[PDB]
């Protein structure tokens, strides 16, 4: 069967230029082409960037990544790449290599795992934890809820659990939003009243990027 | 140049065993005069996974493809894909696809979501930690749990004052219990945090407003 | 058939290289595949040569190194190639510096498979290469500027005045007896200083002898310090004629020394700019036996002073004095009304690569424009002139203007070669020559011949090896310029015997009727193998169908014919028009080649040449399909009036194209005609529907099924015919996508009948 | 059935002096046809007396041509007075041609190129591809005076450019100043000439267009970028035209121009004296001899037309029948008249109405024919 693989998440600061991977097996490597799109956040579905055949090395690029993207094949190795040229803070996306279908035409019969990129120019900053004490007014209902701030982290990801990972219930743990370069996130918890802060309640969070764990309990 | 599609609706509330039915047009035909075949392409995408391909030709279905999908649509610059009975496994975005001619487009996609009774949000508020103070650093979070529909807005006011700067909003999702969340931030300084007295966020909803406040 | 028209590559208009031909190459170990283009010179692009690939969907061209460089006008650029390497020529100028003739003949450069230099030729002076016992292998079983400044004092009477003009005269007209690019010029001085007429009026030379009988004498002092001071401001300058790199003189006629004249003697002879002029003095009279002014004609000439200081007892020895001037001033000219021969040969011409040492060159202009062939061995660097043989003087000036060598090719026998050469002007209708080996003697004579005056029979040829066997089987010959109305053009398809290697016409072929002016045959060129069966296929160009029609938006065509076991085809089986490529398009198809793989898809392509882009063509799978069919019951019996099961399956019978492929984005279209030729049919479709206008994808596969019904007619059947077999037709077609496909989308064999026959 | 009309049929004349000339009648004639029957249509062309003539000369003046050109400097008059006893109305004119400017043409040393005669002590002009002096004019004397202002000039090769001038006279019509009257060219020559293949070996790629090249002072400037003439483009040219070669060229040239001359239709050979002395009678010879055949030929046919004639020389003359493709009668006498039947058959029916021109090769007159099919 048809299958892709590449390289993986790139981390690059602004300015320079990095050359993805699309590995291809199970299929004659010059015989068919080669398509590459970009997918975007917040809304902006899928642009396609161009084509490349192994076969004969031709290239053809969409107007707006002509200067951009520069696609290229090793029929030895069957492995193609898409080199991204001056990189800046707007291409961070994932990106796809595709194969087009033998028959009838299909431009992406087949994807590759995924390659996330992002252009930042911060350091690895570890995360800082801040409990969020309940308000006196939330002590007098049956259900309190709890949380932490994790504010001012990079790279993604971090981990963030409850307890050790021992409660497993009412924790939401929102998507990240960056401020100004830095990424920032919160979670918060449910736990009945009758619970808290007659037992314990903390979080755990992991941030491997800087090989850092913060334990935090809550107080009121 | 390039062609253009409108796929509309930007997302449909569905039920378990209903008839569903999606809608792009492009603005030019796809009628390619020698096949006769229309040259666009629908896809399937699951969060966090890479697209599929589901429907090549406007009506071809690929191999391993359930048959509940059709793509119909004819016309050569409207397409419909339907489905005859959404299960839990079909919830995922849909983009259909130029195939004609260059550059290749695509629809921009719809987000399919299960349908459950409506669910008034619970909000919390939480002044900003102890700790975060000795850092001359001051934030303010409210937490909106458990809402549906997934569309709400907020509104911040120091003193009763609405601040319209210094705030971030976390990203709405869906849970598997078949609801939403939300969350927003104040971000300010801890001279800042100190000029005002008191603190309170707004929520709006298919009700009446949703308040809470601190001091 | 089967080249894509819908899909062309293109050189950029007005883009770095203005084509005049395009040719594929391919090194063989590499297996990389360019396209060579030449150009003339041009400020953009000194040329010649440029090797052009497929980058972003266009032809991108950058030039090859170590290639011949012209300089000035365009001459002639010719390239040509094989397996062993490509070869260079371009004619070049060069410009005896002794005579006034010139030498024009070719520079060549030999590369590799790959473009890297092996050899070069210069082939100017030619009898220095020569080798007339060379073995033919055959696998064998700034001119001259004089200025005069004549005294015009009064002590010279008129009668000795006239006889002075009569000298100048004398000395002009023997002059330009002897040296044609003497110019003169005339000063008369005295009193006053007096032009009579500068360089540029001595270029009509009746006229300056004429002017020269028309002088008046000043008859004053004499002055002429200020004679040679206006001679060297006025006369030696670019704004009066004279040219810098031209040798300079003067000659002074004297009859007596300065005396009042207000410049200097000494400063005017060491002045900057008398360095490099000779000046000779001629001294008439008695006063120059006095010591003084002997010095003085001592310091006017320029010594060795006996021959260029002269002394005259009267007027009248002027005239003997012509003999020590003319030697001792004018350089002798040398023959310059010497025959032609190896000066113009323009070697070059034409060219042939023979193996990776040897090459055959045309030298069209070689005795009077006779013509020949050069066979070069680029290691030895030696070489053998081949031409007709003069026998006697009568006959060597009956085959002037041949044009021999005009274009050159091989033959390629069962065990042996032959060299042919082209003669369009022979007997002013054309002829080809070939090369008659009887040991040491080898000499072309000729074998075919033109029939219409004018065609330029013989100036293209093409041997073809219809089944690539390594044995010529035919060869093809252009008379692009054959009339009938206008000039329409004819090839003549010539069989070679495998006995003898005569030639012996089979065919004749012409252009699309409805053109006057096609110039049909101007390029012609063995493409290799396109159509897919293993013959070689041939491509003809008609550069003028269409020329000066409507708005002349493109004209030009390309003929495809294919190849059979019995020869070539009777009539194209493409014929691609300019108009349908591109707009802007002008000559399309007046240089040609194919059989290289350059798209990828590991199938022979072609490339076009206009004049002043080139295209290239992808060429098309062909697909062949092979139909079956199956009953049920496999016949039917008597009486029967039930259903007929029927099970029809195509498949790809050939190897053209991998099976996954299948026919890409080609729909089958099939139709079936149940019980054909029946005035009322006994059996029918069970639905319409499924038997007309079948539309089908291809399953991916090899192979593709379906399945139908047949039910008898309706109402009684008639008794006349009631046991006869039922006839069954499934009439099949291909519908393939309008546009530009990325992949070139499969055509049905032109040659198999698109429908098969079943009975039940 | 078919059937067959007539619009114009303004009868025969000789012309008054001042105008009335007609020559050919019908002029117009309407035919419908039902395939597969033959319809007859009759034609007939009486020869006029004093039909006006246009004689332009065309000399090579390569250096062989010295002796030649001092005799036609003063033969203007008496070409004008023989041709007067033929015409009442007669104008002559004068051109000239050596070659390209290019190797191995002409030789492109800057001396040889101001002056490509042997010695330096005899006038010379500078080689050139086509030079047009004197338009066509009534007066002897302008003739004389200008030509006589000309002189020889030399190239490098035996063959001449001369087809180029050829081609340029018959394109270059308002600048001769060409009639709608009986055309006549002098070509006269000591050589062969180029054809259109030869340039190659100047460097030269571009072929011939049917353009007028001639600049404000009548030279062919932009000779060196094209390539000759061919053949069939000179014949073509000429037939297009309606002009009348007269080759006068020497004994040694005489075979080629006679092969030249059986292409194009209506031409004459003649052997031009070393000294061209006998220019005057060959013109008048070849006149005499190219006047007194009436051909008729077509246009191109329509799809699935067929034409034939049958030439009738006198009145009483047989219906032979032969299916020639052109008609023509030969020996015409001066004030005669001839008739050729041209029958038309027609196989599929047109989808619009066509048009044929039969006109009398070498005259202005026409017959525009309205081809009309039914079934
Ligand atoms: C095929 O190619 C061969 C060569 O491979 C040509 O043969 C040559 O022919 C030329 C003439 O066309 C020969 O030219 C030689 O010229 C010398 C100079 O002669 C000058 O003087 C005479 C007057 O005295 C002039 O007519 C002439 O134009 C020159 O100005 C002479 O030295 C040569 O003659 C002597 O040598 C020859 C050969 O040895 C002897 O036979 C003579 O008796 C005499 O001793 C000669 O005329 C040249 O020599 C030829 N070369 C060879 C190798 O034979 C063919 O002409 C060519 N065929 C065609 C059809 O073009
Ligand atoms: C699949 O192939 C069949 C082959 O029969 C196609 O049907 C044929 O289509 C052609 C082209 O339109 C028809 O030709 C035209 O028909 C009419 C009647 O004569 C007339 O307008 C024109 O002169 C012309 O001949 C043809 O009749 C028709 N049928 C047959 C039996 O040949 C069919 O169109 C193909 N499918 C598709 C989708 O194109
Ligand atoms: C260059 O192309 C030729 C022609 O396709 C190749 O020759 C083939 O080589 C393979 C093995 O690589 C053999 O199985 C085939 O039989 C050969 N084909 C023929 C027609 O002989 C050649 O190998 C290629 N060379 C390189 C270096 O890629
Ligand atoms: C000779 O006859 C031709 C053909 O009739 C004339 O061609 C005319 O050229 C003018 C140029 O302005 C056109 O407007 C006319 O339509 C053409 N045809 C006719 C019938 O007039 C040509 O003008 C005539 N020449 C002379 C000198 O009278
Ligand atoms: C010189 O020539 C001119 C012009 O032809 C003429 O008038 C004059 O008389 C001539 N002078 C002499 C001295 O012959
Ligand atoms: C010119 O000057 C030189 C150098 O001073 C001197 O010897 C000579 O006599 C001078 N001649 C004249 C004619 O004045
Ligand atoms: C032709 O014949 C007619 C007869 O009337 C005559 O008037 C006219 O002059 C003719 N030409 C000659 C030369 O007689
Ligand atoms: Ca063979
Ligand atoms: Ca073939
Ligand atoms: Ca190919
Ligand atoms: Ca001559
Ligand atoms: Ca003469
Ligand atoms: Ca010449």
């Amino acid at each position: 069967m048809v299958q892709l693989q590449r390289a993986g998440p790139t981390i690059v600061k602004p300015g320079s230029a990095v050359k993805l991977s699309c590995k291809a097996t199970g299929f004659a490597y010059e015989d068919y082409y080669i398509f590459w799109v970009r997918q975007r956040e917040g809304g902006n579905g899928q642009k396609w960037i161009g084509r490349i055949h192994p076969g004969s090395g031709e290239t053809k690029y969409n107007d707006k990544f002509k200067g951009k993207a520069t696609l290229t094949a090793d029929t030895e190795a069957s492995s193609a790449y898409m080199r991204l040229t001056s990189l800046t803070s707007e291409d961070t996306a994932v990106w796809y290599c595709g194969w087009e279908r033998s028959v009838g035409r299909a431009t992406f019969a087949y994807w590759g795992q995924g390659t996330s990129v992002t252009v930042s120019s911060a350091k690895t900053t570890p995360p800082s934890v801040y409990p969020l004490a309940p308000g006196s007014a939330a002590q007098t209902n049956s259900m309190v809820t709890l949380g932490c701030l994790v504010k001012g982290y990079f790279p993604e990801p971090v981990t963030v659990t409850w307890n050790s990972g021992s409660l497993s219930s009412g924790v939401h743990t929102f998507p990240a939003v960056l401020q100004s370069d830095l990424y920032t996130l919160s979670s918060s918890v449910t736990v009945p009243s009758s619970t808290w802060p007659s037992e314990t309640v903390t979080c755990n969070v992991a941030h491997p990027a800087s090989s850092t764990k913060v334990d935090k309990k809550i107080v009121p | 140049a390039a062609i253009t599609f409108n796929l509309a609706p930007e997302s449909l509330v569905v039920t378990a065993g209903s008839k569903v039915t999606f809608s792009c047009k492009a603005s030019q035909d796809f009628l390619n005069s020698a096949t006769k075949r229309n040259y666009l392409t629908w896809y399937q995408q699951r969060d966090g996974k890479p697209p599929k391909l589901l429907i090549y030709w406007a009506s071809a279905r690929l191999s391993g493809v359930p048959a509940r999908f059709t793509g119909s649509g004819g016309g050569g610059t409207e397409f419909t894909l339907t489905i005859s009975s959404v299960k839990a496994a079909d919830i995922g975005t849909y983009y259909c696809r130029q195939l004609r001619s260059r550059p290749l487009t695509f629809g921009g996609g719809t987000k399919l979501t299960v349908k459950q009774p409506k669910s008034s949000p619970s909000v919390t508020l939480f002044p900003p930690s102890s700790e975060e103070l000795e850092t001359n650093k001051a934030t303010l979070v409210c937490t909106i749990t458990d809402f549906y529909p997934g569309v709400v807005t907020v509104d911040w006011k120091v003193d009763g004052t609405p601040v319209t700067q210094g705030m971030e909003t976390t990203q709405p999702s869906k849970q598997s219990n078949n609801k939403y969340m939300a969350s927003s931030y104040l971000t300010l300084t801890a001279r800042a945090w100190e000029r005002h007295s008191s603190y309170s966020c707004q929520v709006t909803h298919e009700g009446h407003t949703v308040e809470k406040s601190l001091s | 058939f089967n080249v894509d028209v819908a899909r062309p590559w293109l050189t950029p208009k007005g883009g770095a290289p203005f084509v005049l031909s395009s040719l594929l190459h391919q090194d063989p170990s590499t297996n990389q595949t360019w396209l060579l283009v030449t150009s003339p010179r041009t400020k953009r692009t000194p040329g010649p040569l440029h090797r052009c690939s497929l980058v972003q969907d266009e032809i991108l061209c950058h030039p090859v190194e170590h290639v011949p460089i012209p300089k000035g006008r365009h001459r002639g650029v010719t390239v040509v190639r094989s397996h062993h390497g490509v070869l260079i020529c371009i004619q070049v100028l060069v410009r005896r510096p002794h005579s006034l003739s010139s030498e024009l003949t070719g520079t060549c450069s030999l590369l590799g498979p790959d473009l890297r230099p092996q050899a070069q030729a210069n082939f100017f002076d030619l009898e220095n290469l020569l080798d007339p016992d060379a073995r033919v292998d055959t696998g064998d079983c700034a001119g001259t500027e004089i200025a005069i400044i004549l005294d015009g004092s009064g002590s010279i009477d008129p009668p000795d005045f006239q006889r002075a003009k009569d000298f100048i005269s004398n000395m002009m007209r023997n002059f330009y007896e002897k040296c044609f690019e003497c110019n003169f010029a005339l000063v008369q001085y005295g009193g006053v200083i007096q032009t009579e007429f500068d360089l540029r009026d001595s270029q009509d030379v009746m006229a300056s002898l004429a002017r020269v009988q028309n002088i008046t004498q000043v008859g004053s002092v004499t002055k002429t310090a200020s004679a040679m001071q206006h001679v060297l401001d006025s006369i030696f300058t670019s704004s009066h004629g004279s040219r810098r790199k031209a040798s300079k003189v003067m000659v002074v006629l004297t009859d007596g020394g300065i005396f009042e004249d207000p410049l200097n003697l000494t400063t005017v002879i060491n002045s900057p700019k008398m360095q490099g002029v000779e000046r000779f003095a001629i001294g008439v009279g008695e006063e120059f036996k006095s010591a003084r002014t002997a010095r003085e004609l001592n310091l006017i000439a320029s010594d060795p002073d006996e021959t260029h200081a002269f002394k005259v007892t009267n007027y009248m020895a002027l005239d003997g004095l012509l003999s020590k001037l003319r030697y001792n001033i004018i350089s002798m000219e040398g023959t310059v009304g010497d025959a032609l021969h190896y000066q113009l040969a323009q070697i070059g011409f034409s060219a042939q690569i023979l193996d990776e040492r040897q090459v055959l060159l045309g030298a069209v202009g070689a005795f009077d424009w006779s013509g020949g062939a050069l066979l070069y061995d680029t290691r030895s660097r030696r070489g053998r002139f081949l031409n007709q043989t003069a026998a006697a003087a009568a006959d060597a000036e009956a085959a002037q203007y041949s044009y021999l060598g005009y274009a050159v090719a091989v033959l390629h026998k069962t065990c042996s070669l032959s060299y042919i050469a082209g003669a369009p002007r022979y007997k002013h209708h054309g002829a080809v020559f070939e090369l008659q080996k009887e040991g040491r003697e080898a000499s072309f004579l000729p074998v075919l011949e033109g029939e219409q005056m004018g065609s330029y029979f013989g100036s293209e040829l093409c041997p073809v090896d219809i089944d690539m066997d390594g044995s010529t089987d035919f060869l093809l010959v252009a008379a692009p310029f054959y009339h009938v109305h206008g000039e329409e053009g004819r090839v003549y398809v010539y069989r070679l015997s495998e006995q003898d290697g005569s030639f012996s016409l089979a065919r004749i072929l012409s252009g699309h009727p409805g053109f006057t002016n096609a110039r049909f045959g101007f390029a012609m060129a063995a493409m290799g193998d396109l159509s897919q069966d293993k013959l070689t296929d041939v491509a003809i160009g008609a550069p003028l169908e269409g020329f000066g029609a409507d708005d002349g938006a493109s004209f030009g065509s390309v003929y495809i014919y294919n190849g059979h076991w019995d020869g070539l085809s009777a009539s194209p089986s493409q014929r691609i028009r300019a108009s349908t490529v591109a707009p802007g398009l002008q000559y399309f198809g007046m240089s040609m080649a194919g059989g290289f793989d350059i798209s990828g898809d590991g199938l022979a392509d072609i490339t076009v040449g206009t004049l002043g882009q080139a295209v290239v063509f992808r060429s098309r799978p062909v697909v062949r399909l092979k139909v079956s069919m199956a009953f049920t019951p496999s016949a039917l019996p008597i009486g029967f009036n039930g259903v007929v099961n029927v099970r029809l399956c195509f498949e790809i019978s050939s190897v053209t194209t991998a099976s996954e492929s299948g026919l890409r984005e080609a729909l089958l279209n099939f139709t079936l005609d149940v019980d054909v030729g029946k005035q009322r049919r006994r059996l029918q479709c069970s639905d319409v529907r499924s038997c007309l206008g079948c539309l089908r994808e291809w399953s991916s596969g090899s192979q593709l099924c379906e399945d139908l019904l047949l039910m008898p007619t309706e109402g009684e059947l008639c008794e006349e015919d009631c046991f006869s077999n039922a006839s069954v037709k499934v009439s099949y077609q291909l519908q393939t996508p309008e546009g530009q496909t990325d992949h070139p989308q499969p055509i049905l064999d032109r040659y198999t009948e698109p429908f098969a026959i079943f009975q039940l | 059935r078919g059937q067959q009309e007539v619009l114009q049929d303004q009868p025969l004349s000789q012309g008054a002096r001042g105008e009335g000339a007609t020559q050919l009648a019908p002029q117009r004639v309407r035919v419908t046809l039902r395939p597969g029957e033959p319809q007859q249509l009759q034609v007939r062309f009486l020869r006029a007396e004093g039909y006006p003539v246009d004689l332009y000369y065309l000399m090579d003046l390569s250096y062989s041509m010295k002796d030649d050109l001092e005799r036609v400097r003063q033969l203007g008059h008496a070409l004008l007075v023989r041709l007067q006893e033929v015409t009442h109305s007669v104008r002559i004119g004068f051109g000239s041609f050596v070659d390209k400017t290019v190797l191995p043409f002409v030789s492109t040393v800057p001396s040889k190129l101001r002056h490509p005669c042997p010695t330096r002590l005899e006038r010379c002009q500078s080689p050139f591809s086509f030079h047009h002096v004197l338009s066509l004019t009534g007066d002897a004397q302008a003739f004389e005076r200008e030509v006589g202002r000309q002189s020889v000039s030399g190239n490098l090769d035996s063959p001449e450019g001369g087809f180029d001038a050829i081609l340029q006279a018959a394109l270059c019509q308002e600048q001769i100043g060409w009639r709608n009257v009986s055309r006549l060219l002098v070509f006269t020559s000591d050589d062969t000439f180029h054809t259109a293949g030869d340039g190659k070996l100047g460097g030269i790629f571009m072929p011939s267009d049917g353009h007028c090249h001639l600049d404000s002072n009548g030279l062919y400037s932009r000779s060196t970028e094209f390539d000759y003439p061919s053949v069939g483009q000179v014949a073509q040219a000429l037939s297009a035209a309606n002009i009348q070669p007269i080759f006068a060229v020497t004994s040694a040239a005489l075979p080629v121009y006679q092969e030249l001359s059986k292409l194009i239709p209506k031409s004459a050979v003649g052997e031009l004296s070393e000294d061209s002395s006998n220019v005057v009678q060959l013109i008048m010879d070849a006149y005499n001899s190219l006047s007194s055949t009436v051909t008729l030929e077509h246009s191109s046919l329509p799809p699935g037309v067929h034409i034939s004639y049958e030439s009738q020389c006198e009145g009483p003359e047989k219906r032979e029948g032969k299916a020639e493709d052109r008609g023509q009668c030969n020996h015409v006498r001066i004030n005669q008249t001839v008739t050729f039947w041209v029958s038309l058959q027609a196989t599929h029916c047109l989808p619009e109405p066509h048009l044929l021109r039969l006109r009398a090769l070498g005259f202005s007159e026409e017959l525009i024919v309205e081809l009309h099919t039914l079934c």
